[PDB]
């Protein structure tokens, strides 16, 4: 496949933010529940 | 008599009908022998086979139902 | 477009139908467990609203707007055949339950079919009448079809009216049967198979009768041409399906299972 | 305009997009449920302290993965997007009914998530066997909400089957015979036929269960002359065709992907591939009782079901060898999609072969209701379906979106996922042979090591899921718009550009005889 | 043709319905109800029905449908 | 006994257009498979279009399962990239 | 209707950071839901 | 019972489990070989710069791809079906024992001569005696004579269960209203463990089976003591 | 009855931009609003019912 250059290039730093935010959105809510299983 | 022998009428894993048939056979014979005041020892084979094969709770349920008049088999 | 297919206007009825399904099922749950008919009656209402407006729009698209080219009609033909096949397989599951139960009757039944304490209906009384009624309705619907193809408005309406009248007669005879039956849905697997299988069949007779009544009113309003009348054909196929399911019920449950 | 477009759709592409979104969301739910299963099993003892909740989690895991993730993505998503485009058709036969197949799924899913929230849930297994699923052992609304969830899903797929069969029979170019349609289109038609025939039987069976729970019927209750084993027959008469439903569209996508990335104009042995899919669809109706080898059926019945089941290996092998013969002589492009497809061929083969082991009723006595079965279907269904989906997703993402993925990220994603699923499921073979039952919240101490490793594998596959979301974000964030793709002469879905206009084939293709 | 199918409707089909209607209306008399026996495979109650007092079937007929405890 | 309308009296919209075009032997809505010419440069297959390009599917030989797809543009005849059959667009 | 890349979807890709918020809420809500249903059942 | 890091089947306790082991070794060899050949052929297809992209004729190779697998399936099915018919073959049991599944424990009935019956419950972890096995011990074991053909009859008084003993090759579903039959023959004395094998609700994991195989003389003393 | 299909063809083919489900006139709009209100209201009520049934 060929493609135009990215209209809005995503820099290594922008990728580290998106990745970190993505991982946290999965991990924090599940982590909170699993950490508190004792209290439940 | 050790246990109920193989019965070519009931050769498969589902033995429900083997238990049922011997239970009916025993009680049909016991009625036939009691109804002339005859002798229930003639019915002994059927008694040994059903007691060997039939769950206690099935025998007990069927006995209760015969006494209640709700047994659905023909005796 | 330089194809013959129908690009349908954006429509709310798929969403209202889907929500009507949610209300009817959540409503059945609320009726069986939480002693309330509210959600169920809203879902039945929205379901009828959805089916009325959706099939109205199909009439608008076809009779009034001309969108049913031969290619579109051919698609609808396939769609109705496939729908009827899914309905055949639904009934097959109830026939399978019936034959499973009746061919190997368990000790709880007396090891016999019909079970001990079950007094079947005489299949030569109202069940035989119901059989003559649905068979007769298969003849009259065929007369209606031919009248329509031959351009005969009056004889189409008379034949279709006779077909509907027979459908209603069957439904009233079955309602009466149900009430006089000395056995119930709670009389073990005999009552279960009898009422669930004949019950779903009775629902299909009412559905089929309703379809025929839609065709009757569309014919009264001159919607059908002598050559273009797929709603009539579909309702006729559906009606024949209902007859054939009855014949299988009659032979299996009423006659062989008595 | 937003409501008209996305709530009132009559557009095959928009409805496919809704199905893909729905399925991706469902896959997050199903994955969360899988991680809870493996967390309870990850060390000996109890984690949740409530084995009813564990049983509810296992049950919901299966329903979400099969009814809300795989079938929506494969049939609703790829099916709606690609079928019309691959036959030059302007839309589906019933574009408005198509929208209702979609909108039935959120209510279906709501009913399942209501099952789990009321009383103590449906801790039944996805088989929902009575009497455990009955109104004494599962009193209250949970099992009824699960039955209704399955009714709505059933109607969605039955109407969707009518739509696909009609579209594929009636809406090809007049010159195009059925033997000139792409394998993916064949795979969807055959899947639609299996759905049309199997779902009504399931609907009959779960309706009987509904009536035994609420109307005092006794279809499955011995006290009334009923038989729990009848339910099993009705359920599995659907349930074996269902496992072929779950993989057939995957077979079709795999044929396209292997052909594309081998640089071929065509798959090897086209008419053999149609034959194989039709054969698998037909045999898939006469084998269901291999799910019942321990219920006490007759030896000759067991002999028949062993023999019939093994036959399916023949047509299946024709496909596997045909994929290998498509690679043969190819200019191989090592795209991420090709990697998914090569992973599919291998992992599908492994799971298919453990299927043939289980087909032998004698051995099945010992493997039935053990982790050997779980290993078998996580290879052939879980990895087969998922690998085929991810292959199709990375291959067609640029058609659907207009944007390219980062190929290096997608390869990283593939690598993580291959490691995770093998570490998760391979040790389950050992657990099964050594006698660990399935549907257990805890295990005898001997089984600790392989359960530990399996649970650690489940976290690797979680890291892969999280990365996949990042990769999709990066593609939408960067906006690299597609210019050209190669092999458009044999891949018609690409020929209207990326993404194709809302309306395609307003002027149909020209095909002469 | 329509003529033939009308001939079958009036000449065969409706006459059959007329004769089965006569056959039925001659056997329409009420049969004597059988003695009540509280068989455990009949009058099943695993959950109360969602209407009336929970113990009556939907098209309950007092004359011919006994309750678990017998005829009303 | 009449009173049922005919297609000729009552068909409308696209159904009617398809009906009238078929009476004249015309196929504007692409219901029929067009019959190939010999496909030479002197006798190219004539591909109608309402616009300046149209997708052609070429079944190069009878019973080929593989269809070859390409855009045919207005102007000089183009050739199937598999069999070299000529196609010419006629707006 | 609008056509073309980023226009054939029910979500906006106009701003990659708003997009990241929406994608996070979307997949995160799905992944969280079973943890909160388990919590719900335990708290009964 | 299983032991830690176990890869395969529990050691055979019965002649039919022995047959299944030999049959599994045969089938696994074929699984390995086909698995390996597919991986190998993938690697062979992917490791050459040589190309052939024109239409290939499929007819001849599809003969090989159908005949060879058909032969392989026959070579699996022959021994599979021989063992199926052996495990069905008329035998003369000298003893019949019933088991009834319950939520969540097994009961046993020995009603050939006496009305002997008892319940068999998992020993909780907190009550295990030192060296006893978590989730596997019961208070009352199924005492049985070794080197003798025994008829087991399996049913349930509530939901579905499944009576399993992997080292004897045994798994029979426990279905209420149904009496399922299997044959048990232990070549050896000892303790043979199994676990409920049909999901039966919250305590499915916790209703095990323990057979205690002893010489006939000891089986008779145990029966006699039970009076 | 008389054949009034031509007059319904004219109404449903009028160039007024309405979708077919509203092209019959104001009564279409009322029936649509009743349907959608019952569906949306009934769905909100089903969610309430769920919240209620989710606790003892
Ligand atoms: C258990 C139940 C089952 C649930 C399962 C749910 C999963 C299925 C999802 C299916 C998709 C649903 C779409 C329906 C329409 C959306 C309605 C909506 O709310 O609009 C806001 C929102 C878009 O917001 P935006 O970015 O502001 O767009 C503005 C408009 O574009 C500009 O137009 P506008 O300005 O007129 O209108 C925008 C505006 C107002 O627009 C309107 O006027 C619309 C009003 C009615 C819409 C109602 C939608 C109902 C959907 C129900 C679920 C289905 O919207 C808002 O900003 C506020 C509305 C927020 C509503 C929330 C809906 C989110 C989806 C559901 C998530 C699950 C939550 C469950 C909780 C579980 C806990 C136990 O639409 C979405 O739902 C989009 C999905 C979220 C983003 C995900 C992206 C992931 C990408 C992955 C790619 C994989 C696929 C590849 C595709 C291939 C490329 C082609
Ligand atoms: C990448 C991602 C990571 C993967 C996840 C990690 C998995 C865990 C690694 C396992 C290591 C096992 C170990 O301790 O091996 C030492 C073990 C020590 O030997 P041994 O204890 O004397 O065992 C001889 C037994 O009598 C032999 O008799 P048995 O009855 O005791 O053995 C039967 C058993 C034991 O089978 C095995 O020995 C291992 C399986 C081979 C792995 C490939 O295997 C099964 O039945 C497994 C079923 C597999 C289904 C089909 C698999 C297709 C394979 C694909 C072919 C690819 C070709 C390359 O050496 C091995 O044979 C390797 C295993
Ligand atoms: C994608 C889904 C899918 C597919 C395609 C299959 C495919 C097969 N499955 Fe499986 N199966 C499941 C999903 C699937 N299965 C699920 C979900 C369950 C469990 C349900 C539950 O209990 O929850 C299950 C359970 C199940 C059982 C019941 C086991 C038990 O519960 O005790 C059996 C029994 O025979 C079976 C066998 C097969 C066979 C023989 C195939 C065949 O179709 C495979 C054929 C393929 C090959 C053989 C490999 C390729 C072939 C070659 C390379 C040619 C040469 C090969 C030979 C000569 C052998 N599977
Ligand atoms: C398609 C079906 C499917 C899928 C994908 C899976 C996926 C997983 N399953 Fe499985 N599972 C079943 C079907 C499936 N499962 C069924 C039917 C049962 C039996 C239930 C019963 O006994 O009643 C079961 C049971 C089962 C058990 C046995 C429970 C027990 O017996 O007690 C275990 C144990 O580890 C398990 C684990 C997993 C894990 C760790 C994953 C995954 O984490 C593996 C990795 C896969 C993913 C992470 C999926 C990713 C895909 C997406 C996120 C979609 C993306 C979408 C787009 C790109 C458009 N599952
Ligand atoms: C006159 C001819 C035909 C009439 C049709 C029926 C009238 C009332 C109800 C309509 C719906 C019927 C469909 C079939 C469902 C089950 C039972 C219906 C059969 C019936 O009506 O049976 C009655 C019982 O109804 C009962 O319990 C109560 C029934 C009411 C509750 C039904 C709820 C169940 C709904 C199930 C929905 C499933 C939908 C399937 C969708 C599948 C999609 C894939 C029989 O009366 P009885 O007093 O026991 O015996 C007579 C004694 N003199
Ligand atoms: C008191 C009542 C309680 C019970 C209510 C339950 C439902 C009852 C509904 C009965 C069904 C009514 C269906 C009416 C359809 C009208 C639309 C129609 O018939 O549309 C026709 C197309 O057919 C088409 O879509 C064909 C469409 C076919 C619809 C198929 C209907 C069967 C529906 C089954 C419903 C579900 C049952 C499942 C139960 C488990 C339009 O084309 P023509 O006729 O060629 O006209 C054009 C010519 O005029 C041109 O010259
Ligand atoms: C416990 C309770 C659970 C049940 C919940 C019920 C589920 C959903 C609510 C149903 C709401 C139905 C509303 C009406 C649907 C009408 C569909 C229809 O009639 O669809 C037609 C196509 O299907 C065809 O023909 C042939 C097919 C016609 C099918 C009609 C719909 C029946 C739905 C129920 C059937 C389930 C199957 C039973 C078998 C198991 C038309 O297709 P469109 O794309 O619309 O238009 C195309 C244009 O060219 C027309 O001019
Ligand atoms: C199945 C997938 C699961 C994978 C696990 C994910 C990895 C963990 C992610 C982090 O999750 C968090 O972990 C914190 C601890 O590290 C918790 O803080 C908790 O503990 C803190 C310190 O121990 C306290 O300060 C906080 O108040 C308290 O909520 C917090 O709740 C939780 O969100
Ligand atoms: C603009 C839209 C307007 C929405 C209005 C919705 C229509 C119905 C609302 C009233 O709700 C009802 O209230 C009754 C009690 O007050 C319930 O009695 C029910 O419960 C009884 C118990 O006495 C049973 O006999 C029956 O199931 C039944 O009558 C009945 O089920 C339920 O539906
Ligand atoms: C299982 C993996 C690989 C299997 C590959 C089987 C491929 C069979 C190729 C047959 O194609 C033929 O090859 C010949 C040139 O060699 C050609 O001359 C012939 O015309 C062509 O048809
Ligand atoms: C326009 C969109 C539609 C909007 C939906 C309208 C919502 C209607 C709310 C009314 O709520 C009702 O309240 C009844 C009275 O409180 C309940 O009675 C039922 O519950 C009672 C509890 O006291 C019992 O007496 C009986 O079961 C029964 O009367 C009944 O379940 C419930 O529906
Ligand atoms: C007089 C009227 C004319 C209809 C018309 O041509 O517009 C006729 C034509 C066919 C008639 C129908 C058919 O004869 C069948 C029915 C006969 C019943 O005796 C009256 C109702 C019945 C349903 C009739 C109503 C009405 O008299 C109809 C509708
Ligand atoms: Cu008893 Cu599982
Ligand atoms: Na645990
Ligand atoms: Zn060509």
């Amino acid at each position: 496949i060929t493609a135009k250059p990215a209209k809005t290039p995503t820099s290594p730093k922008e990728q580290a933010i998106g990745l970190s935010v993505t991982f946290l959105s999965f991990l924090l809510p599940a982590g909170w529940v699993l950490y508190h299983l004792d209290n439940y | 008599y050790q246990t109920a022998p193989f019965d070519s009428r009931f050769p498969n894993q589902n033995q429900t009908r083997n238990c049922w048939q011997n239970y009916l056979d025993f009680h049909r014979c016991e009625k036939a022998m009691t109804a002339k005041g005859g002798d229930v020892s003639v019915c002994e084979w059927y008694r040994r086979v059903y007691k060997s094969l039939c769950p206690i709770s099935w025998v007990s349920t069927w006995d209760d139902r015969r006494a209640e008049g709700t047994f659905p088999g023909k005796i | 477009q330089t194809h013959a297919y129908h690009m349908v206007n954006p429509s709310p009825w798929p969403l209202t139908g889907a929500l009507s399904a949610l209300l009817m099922t959540s409503g059945l749950t609320m009726w069986f467990h939480f002693n309330s008919m509210t959600l169920l009656m809203i879902g039945l209402t929205t379901n009828m609203l959805t089916m009325y407006q959706w099939w109205r729009d199909v009439i608008r698209e076809s009779t009034f707007q001309g969108h049913h080219t031969p290619a579109v009609q051919k698609g609808l033909r396939y769609g109705m055949i496939l729908f009827i096949i899914s309905e055949v397989l639904f009934f097959t599951g109830f026939f399978w339950a019936f034959y499973h139960s009746s061919l190997a009757p368990t000790p709880e039944l007396g090891g016999c079919w019909p079970p001990t304490g079950i007094h079947p209906l005489n299949p030569l009384e109202v069940p035989l009448l119901n059989t003559s009624v649905l068979l007769a309705s298969g003849v009259s619907i065929t007369w209606a079809h031919h009248s329509l193809m031959e351009g005969d408005r009056k004889h189409m309406l008379q034949a279709l009216f006779i077909t509907i009248t027979l459908g209603v007669y069957f439904t009233l005879l079955q309602a009466s049967e149900y009430y006089e039956a000395p056995f119930t849905i709670s009389d073990g697997v005999y009552g279960s198979t009898f009422f669930v299988a004949t019950g779903f069949h009775g629902l299909h007779v009412i559905i089929g009768s309703t379809f025929l009544i839609v065709c009757f009113f569309r014919q009264l309003k001159f919607h059908f041409t002598s050559n273009h009348h797929f709603g009539f054909e579909a309702a006729a196929w559906y009606w024949h399906f209902v007859d054939v399911v009855w014949l299988f019920l009659y032979v299996s449950i009423y006659w062989w299972g008595s | 305009m937003f409501i008209n477009r996305w709530l009132f759709s009559t557009n095959h592409k928009d409805i496919g997009t809704l199905y893909l979104l729905f399925g991706a969301w469902a896959g997050m739910v199903g994955t969360a449920l899988s991680l809870l299963i493996r967390a309870e099993l990850g060390q000996p003892g109890t984690l949740l302290g409530d084995d009813q909740i564990y049983n509810v989690v296992v049950t919901a895991h299966a329903f979400v993965m099969i009814f809300f993730m795989v079938m929506p993505i494969m049939i609703g998503g790829f099916g709606n997007w690609l079928v019309p485009l691959m036959i030059g058709a302007p839309d589906m036969a019933f574009p408005r009914m198509n929208n209702m197949s979609f909108w039935l799924l959120p209510p279906s899913f709501l009913l399942l998530l209501a099952s789990s929230m009321v009383e103590a849930g449906a801790g039944t297994g996805w088989t929902v066997y009575p009497p455990l699923a009955g109104n004494l052992a599962h009193a209250g609304a949970s099992v009824d909400l699960t039955i209704f969830s399955l009714h709505l899903a059933g109607v969605s797929s039955i109407l969707g089957a009518i739509n696909f069969i009609t579209t594929i029979i009636n809406m090809k170019p007049p010159a195009m015979s059925q033997y000139q349609t792409p394998l993916f289109v064949w795979s969807v038609m055959i899947t639609a036929v299996l759905l049309l025939l199997s779902l009504p039987v399931l609907a009959a069976g779960i309706t009987m269960l509904l009536t035994d729970r609420n109307l005092n019927t006794t279809f499955f209750d011995p006290a009334g002359g009923g038989d729990p084993i009848l339910y099993q027959h009705l359920f599995w008469f659907f349930g074996h065709p269902e496992v072929y439903i779950l993989i057939l569209p995957g077979f079709g996508m795999i044929s396209h992907i292997v052909t594309y990335y081998s640089g071929k104009k065509e798959p090897f042995g086209y008419m053999g591939m149609v034959w194989a899919m039709m054969s698998i669809g037909f045999l898939g109706f006469i084998v269901w009782a291999h799910h019942m080898f321990t219920v006490g059926m007759d030896v000759d019945t067991r002999a028949y079901f062993t023999s019939a089941t093994m036959i399916i290996a023949i047509p299946t092998g024709v496909k596997v060898f045909s994929w290998l013969a498509t690679l043969h002589g190819g200019n191989i492009k090592w795209s991420p999609a090709m990697m998914w497809a090569l992973g599919f061929i291998f992992l599908f083969t492994v799971g298919g072969l453990t299927g043939i082991v289980l087909a032998n009723s004698s051995l099945d006595i010992v493997l039935h209701d053990t982790y050997y079965v779980v290993a078998h279907f996580h290879y052939v269904l879980s990895m087969g379906a998922v690998f085929a989906i991810m292959g199709g997703f990375v291959h067609w993402f640029p058609l659907f979106s207009g944007y390219t993925l980062n190929d290096t990220w997608a390869k990283i994603h593939f690598a993580i996922m291959f490691v995770g699923v093998n570490m998760t499921f391979f040790p389950q073979h050992f657990l099964g042979l050594s006698g660990m039952p399935r549907r257990y919240s805890d295990y005898p101490d001997a089984y600790t090591m392989w359960n530990t490793i399996s649970s650690m594998g489940s976290f690797i596959s979680l890291t892969a899921v999280m990365l996949m979301v990042f990769i999709i974000w990066e593609a939408f964030a960067s906006k690299r718009e597609v210019l050209t793709v190669d092999l458009t002469t044999t891949n018609l879905e690409w020929l209207n550009g990326c993404p194709p206009p809302y309306h395609t084939f307003e002027e149909p293709t020209y095909v002469n005889l | 043709g329509a003529r033939t199918w009308r001939f079958l409707t009036f000449g065969l089909a409706l006459p059959s319905v007329a004769l089965c209607t006569l056959n039925s209306w001659l056997h329409s008399g009420h049969r004597e109800r059988p003695a009540f026996i509280p068989y455990h495979h009949l009058r099943i109650r695993t959950k109360p029905f969602s209407w009336g007092d929970g113990n009556h079937t939907f098209f309950h007929n007092p004359r011919v449908n006994p309750l678990p405890t017998g005829y009303e | 006994g009449g009173g049922v309308p005919t297609d000729e009296e009552q068909a409308t919209g696209l159904e009617r257009e398809v009906m009238l075009a078929a009476r004249k032997g015309q196929d504007p809505y692409n219901i029929l498979a067009p019959k190939a010419t010999s496909g030479t440069k002197e006798d190219p297959n004539l591909v109608p279009s309402i616009t300046n390009k149209r997708i052609v599917g070429c079944i190069c030989e009878e019973d080929n399962s593989t269809v070859i797809w390409f855009w045919l543009h207005k102007g000089e005849a183009q050739r199937c990239p598999s069999c070299g059959t000529h196609y010419k667009l006629v707006p | 209707y609008e056509e073309g890349p980023g226009k054939n979807i029910p979500f906006s890709v106009e701003n990659k950071w708003r997009l990241l918020a929406m994608m996070t809420l979307f997949f995160g809500s799905g992944f969280a839901a079973p943890f909160f249903i388990v919590r719900h059942q335990l708290l009964k | 019972m299983a032991y830690p890091m176990q890869l395969g089947f529990q050691d055979a306790t019965s002649p039919i489990m022995e047959e299944l082991l030999h049959f599994h070794d045969h089938t696994l060899m074929i699984v390995f070989l086909i698995s390996s050949l597919v991986l190998y052929i993938i690697s062979l297809m992917l490791t050459t710069k040589l190309t052939h992209t024109s239409t290939m004729d499929a007819q001849e190779v599809e003969t090989i791809w159908t005949i060879l697998p058909a032969i392989i399936l026959i070579l699996i099915a022959l021994p599979s079906l021989r063992i199926l018919y052996m495990m069905d073959e008329i035998n003369n049991p000298s003893l019949t024992v019933k088991t009834m599944g319950h939520q969540w424990y097994w009961s046993y009935e020995y009603t050939d001569y006496e009305d002997l019956s008892f319940d068999s419950y998992m020993i909780p972890t907190s009550e295990l005696k030192p060296g006893e096995l978590r989730l596997l011990e019961v208070d009352n074991r199924v005492v049985l004579p070794m080197e003798m053909t025994i008829r087991m009859l399996v049913s349930s008084e509530d939901v579905l269960h499944s009576w399993a003993v992997p080292s004897l090759g045994l798994k029979t579903d426990a279905i209420p209203g149904r009496l399922n039959q299997t044959t048990l023959m232990s070549s050896r004395p000892g303790l043979y463990y199994g676990q409920c094998s049909e999901i039966c609700g919250s305590n499915h994991s916790f209703m095990p089976i323990v057979l205690e195989l002893v010489p006939l003389k000891y089986f008779e003393k145990w029966s006699a003591s039970m009076l | 009855f008389e054949n009034r299909v031509a007059e319904k063809q004219k109404l449903f083919q009028e160039d007024n931009g309405l979708p077919v489900h509203l092209k019959g006139g104001a009564t279409d709009n009322i029936l649509y609003r009743v349907t959608m209100t019952l569906c949306l209201g009934g769905t909100l009520y089903s969610l309430y019912c769920l919240g209620w049934a989710s606790f003892p």
